């Protein structure tokens, strides 16, 4: 009872490199559709398959393929990247096509970015920030910042974690990064998010804070060749502790 | 419930001997589809017969056209055999001049 | 068929009642469609309408009128959690779908009492930023870029303290420079004049 | 203009005899096929010139997508009603669908299904709903009416799509469709044949003493010549023991015509 399920959810390419994304539903349904959504624009259909075993070109077939595999499995085939290509893909099903008035039922997007080159990508930079004395005595509330800086591309997710549990009460992060350098194409990012407290609880020396981050980057097969680390996916955080 | 085939043979135009025509058997009225026609002379099959695709009709029965071109003659006897699962034996309407 | 229409972005109070309109222009007509996608998530079915009218579901309605070409989306008693994006979609006469580029509708908090103040963070031992937090403001504030290219400012984001039933704005600037101070980070920005900075 | 209609017919067969398609599905502009598609050429193919010239070929290659899944779904609805019929054997579904433009300017609307050539079930457009013929129909009319948006939907279709369909059809098939052969009418009972004609709609009769006389009268079908035009009669019996003015009438196309024996 998934629904859709589409992966990868974050992927770097360099250009030339291929790709298959991968989606599956297990709804019974006799129809899927890859999509493509960019910024300014409505969705546009690269592929879809109206039943088992017919598969036909959508609006953007260009630079792509696709394969229905079986009735739940649509792949999308990226044979030769392009950067024209940075997009996020979405996979959807419906009962049937043409059909009267049935809905689609989407899958949870994959975010490609495709580049010339991969020396442009880096991990976040993670720090952790106690909150101010005065915003405790003046509000008895006290806020946490957390920044996530210089990472590139943005493929981000950002966690709180207290007392080694994720928490979403009390927690706001920023819909969108910040261009570090707005007027560049390939700039880096950041982005900041606060979690605040009651002071009491913040005044309690063993509740334990954390900021983590993971970064969707590098695989053990794509090839580095720069002086600094090799930006692969991993996990950057920073931590507080409460103070008395 | 299964519908026996409406099987009727006509010429294309008025038939004048040693004129050419058409021979058309017209086939209609029957369900399920699955059927079988030929078109005879001297009581044997004609093998140059053309046919439509077969057609619907809104009481879901089908019908379908076959037909031959011919010409004529006062001795000649013409003919249109139908079988389809309503029928035991197949059905033989001889052309009426 | 060939257009469909609607506004980049919208912005109302929470409480409030907000329409969102999706004009189209296609070879022919077999239904319209909305969808909801929060930011970094997936479409979802809303909304269907193929003859004229309105039709009503839960604190939603969609109306349509087909021989203006016409339909909006109605959300009433704005919560935060509908801010998201609305995507208007119409199916044509080959029942292919064409799909408006969206509306952002972004729902302005009702802040019960504005305590405006810039804060400084505490500095980490592991890093040379300097932080500073604006933040307990109305939600007429509109936080503004940062005219200095070594200082970061976001913009503002809406917290939830669930347990308070307690919500509050902010926005983080930060920066490495000696030249920075929290007492003139928000420079740029429209301020409150009552706005508290705390003695450093 | 004269009434003109357009229909779209589906066929299904659950175990069909060797090489004969289990899904075969066809539209109709009156008596004219304008497309074809079925489970062995898996293709959707205009049935008139006048419909291949008027459509690129992306038309044909997303209605071929879109019978592709139809099919699939024809099965599955067929395997469901046999299934709940508890019927072996092949058995035959069948669906309907299409709307007229009147001569007057108004429009009709149909839409139904029939289980081995029978009525199965039959959409009211007006009411939004089904009319179930028995219990396996009824079933299938509670699951069908659950979602409202699916009636609104085929309302829509078949009053304003439908429509915008056949009006566009018959501008693409003017030259043929809205032509006009009139017949060549004879008698030699006595019989009345007509020839030649198109459109096949046509009114024979006979009256005797300027009185119609209708279940005396025997009427022949109108019947495909082959070349386009159509071909009826009408006959009636000769009273040998009285004098009686036989008169054929014809009516075709707005013009009427009356032959006297
Ligand atoms: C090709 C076509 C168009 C519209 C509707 C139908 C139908 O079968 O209902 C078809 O076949």
């Amino acid at each position: 009872n998934a629904g859709v399920t589409q992966t990868p959810k974050f992927q770097v390419l360099k250009t030339g490199q291929s790709m298959t994304l991968q989606c599956a539903q297990d709804m019974n349904h006799n129809s899927m559709y890859w999509y493509r959504q960019d910024p300014g624009m409505g969705l546009r259909l690269i592929y879809y398959s109206a039943s088992e075993g017919t598969t036909d070109k959508g609006e953007v077939p260009n630079g792509y393929n696709v394969s229905r595999l079986n009735k739940r499995e649509f792949s999308l085939r990226l044979e030769s990247a392009a950067p024209s290509q940075t997009s996020v893909y979405f996979c959807a099903s419906s009962v049937w096509t043409g059909e009267g008035s049935g809905e689609l039922f989407f899958g949870e997007g994959s975010r490609l970015t495709v580049l010339e080159d991969l020396k442009n990508v880096f991990p976040p930079e993670v720090a952790v920030f106690e909150p101010s004395e005065a915003e405790i005595s003046h509000t008895q509330k006290a806020t946490l910042v957390c920044l996530a800086t210089g990472f590139y591309p943005d493929h981000v997710e950002l966690s709180w974690w207290v007392n080694g549990k994720e928490v979403h009460s009390g927690v706001c992060t920023d819909p969108q990064p910040l261009k570090e350098q707005p007027a560049l194409n390939d700039s880096r990012y950041a982005l900041s998010s606060r979690l605040r407290v009651s002071a009491t609880f913040w005044q309690n020396p063993r509740n334990h804070f954390r900021c983590q981050v993971q970064f969707y980057g590098l695989s053990e097969n794509d090839e580095w060749t720069q002086d600094r680390a090799k930006p692969v996916t991993q996990i950057v955080s920073a931590e507080a502790w409460g103070r008395a | 419930i299964q519908r026996t085939p409406k099987i009727q043979v006509y010429s294309r135009h008025p038939a004048e001997n040693g004129k050419s025509n058409f021979l058309n058997c017209y086939v209609s009225g029957f369900h399920p589809s699955d059927i079988e026609v030929d078109l005879l002379k001297n009581g044997e099959r004609i093998e140059k017969v053309e046919h439509s695709d077969l057609s619907f009709s809104k009481d879901w029965s089908f019908y379908l056209l076959y037909y031959t071109e011919f010409t004529p003659t006062e001795k000649d006897e013409y003919a249109c055999r139908v079988n389809h699962v309503t029928l035991s034996q197949p059905k033989i309407v001889k052309w009426d001049r | 068929g060939q257009n469909i229409d609607q506004p980049t972005e919208m912005t109302a109070t929470e409480g409030a009642i907000v329409q969102i309109n999706c004009t189209y222009q296609t070879s022919g007509f077999n239904g319209l469609f909305w969808y909801q996608q929060h930011a970094g998530e997936a479409p979802t079915f809303l909304s269907y309408n193929v003859l004229d009218g309105l039709e009503e579901k839960g604190r939603f309605s969609s109306f349509l009128s087909r021989s203006k070409g016409y339909s909006y989306l109605l959300l009433k008693e704005l919560q935060m959690k509908d801010s998201a994006s609305y995507l208007c979609a119409v199916k044509d006469s080959n029942y292919q779908l064409i799909w408006g580029a969206g509306t952002k509708l972004i729902i302005k908090p009702d802040i019960q009492n504005p305590d405006p103040a810039v804060y400084q963070l505490r500095d980490s031992k592991s890093s040379d930023k300097s932080v500073c937090l604006f933040t307990d403001f109305d939600s007429q504030t509109n936080v503004s870029q940062s005219k200095d290219s070594d200082v970061y400012i976001t913009d503002k984001c809406v917290l939830d303290m669930r347990s308070m039933d307690f919500k509050s704005n902010s926005a983080v600037a930060w920066s490495n420079k000696s030249d920075f101070a929290c007492a003139n980070a928000f420079n740029n920005s429209i301020i409150p004049e009552d706005t508290f900075f705390p003695s450093p | 203009m004269r009434t003109h209609s357009l229909r779209y017919f589906r066929l299904g067969v659950s175990d069909p005899i060797h090489g004969v398609p289990e899904f075969i599905s066809v539209g109709y502009v009156d008596s004219h096929p304008i497309t074809t598609y079925d489970s062995v050429t898996r293709q959707k193919e205009p049935r008139a010139p006048w419909m291949a010239e008027n459509l690129a070929p992306d038309h044909w290659e997303r209605y071929t997508q879109l019978l592709r899944g139809w099919q699939q779904m024809f099965k599955v609805e067929l395997k469901r009603l046999q299934r709940h019929y508890n019927h072996s054997g092949s058995h035959t579904y069948q669906r309907m669908i299409g709307c007229e433009l009147l001569e007057d300017g108004s429009t009709t609307g149909f839409l139904q299904y029939a289980y081995d050539g029978q009525d199965f079930l039959i959409f009211n457009k007006d009411t939004l709903s089904w009319l179930a013929v028995d219990n396996v129909a009824h079933t299938i009319k509670q699951a069908w009416e659950a979602n409202q948006h699916e009636l609104l939907y085929q309302k829509n279709w078949l009053e304003e799509e439908c429509i915008a369909w056949l009006k566009r059809f018959l501008e693409y098939g003017k030259d043929t469709l809205q032509r006009t052969e009139p017949p060549l009418v004879r008698v030699n009972a006595l019989f009345c044949k007509a020839h030649g004609f198109y459109p096949p709609e046509i009114y024979m009769t006979w009256m005797k003493n300027g009185e119609e006389i209708v279940q005396e009268i025997d009427y022949g079908d109108i019947l495909p010549s082959g070349d386009g035009t159509y071909q009826a009669w009408a006959s009636i019996e000769l009273d040998p023991q009285s004098s009686n003015l036989y008169s054929c009438h014809v009516e075709h196309s707005g013009v009427h015509m009356v032959l006297q024996v």
